C-alpha cells in the first residue's frame, strides 16, 4: 500500500512547512481505493478446481482407444 | 476471503491515518495495508488462475457431455437392434 506511506511522508515533511496540505486529498483516495478494491479459501479452491479439471482430463482421455 | 480482510484492513488503516502516537499505531496500520495489498494482489492472480481453469474444465465437460450423449443414444439404438434379434430369435426357435 504506497498510498498510505505516501501520505504520511507528506504529513511528516509538511508537519512545520504546511504550504500544500494533501492530508484530506490523501485520506479519500485511500477510502475510494478501499472501497473499489474490495484467507487461503481462494487457494485452496483453486487447487480443487485445478485437480477437478485433471480428473475430467484424465476421464475425457480414458476413452481414447476405442474400435467397436 | 481476502477481499473482506484486505477491505477491514484498509479501513483500519484509514481510521488510524485520520487522526504523533508513538509512531507505533501509523507504522502497524501501514504495515497491515501493505500486507493487504499484497494478499489482495496475490488473491487476483489466484483468481484469475481459478478462472481460466474452470473455463478449461468447462469446456472439457462439455465435450465430455457432447461424446457421452452420442454414445448413449448409439448404444440405445444398438440395444434396440438386440432386443428385436432377440425376439425374433425366440420366435424363430420354437
Amino acid at each position: 500500500f504506497l498510498p498510505l506511506v505516501h501520505n504520511v511522508i507528506k504529513c511528516m515533511d509538511k508537519d512545520s512547512p504546511d504550504l500544500h496540505q494533501d492530508l484530506n486529498a490523501l485520506k479519500t483516495k485511500f477510502q475510494e481505493l478501499r472501497k473499489l478494491i474490495g484467507p487461503e479459501q481462494q487457494q485452496q479452491q483453486l487447487h480443487s478446481l485445478r485437480e477437478q479439471v485433471r480428473t475430467k482430463n484424465e476421464l475425457l482421455q480414458k476413452y481414447k482407444s476405442l474400435c467397436m | 476471503l481476502l477481499s473482506a480482510l484486505e477491505d477491514l484492513e484498509v479501513l483500519s488503516r484509514e481510521l488510524i491515518e485520520m487522526l504523533k502516537l508513538l509512531q507505533l499505531e501509523e507504522e502497524n496500520q501501514v504495515l497491515e495495508l501493505l500486507i493487504h495489498r499484497d494478499g489482495d494482489f496475490q488473491e487476483l492472480m489466484k483468481l484469475a488462475l481459478n478462472q481460466g481453469k474452470v473455463h478449461h474444465e468447462m469446456q472439457a465437460l462439455e465435450k465430455e457431455v457432447e461424446k457421452r450423449d452420442s454414445d448413449i443414444q448409439q448404444l440405445q439404438k444398438q440395444l434396440k437392434e438386440a432386443e428385436q434379434i432377440l425376439a425374433t430369435a425366440v420366435y424363430q426357435a420354437k
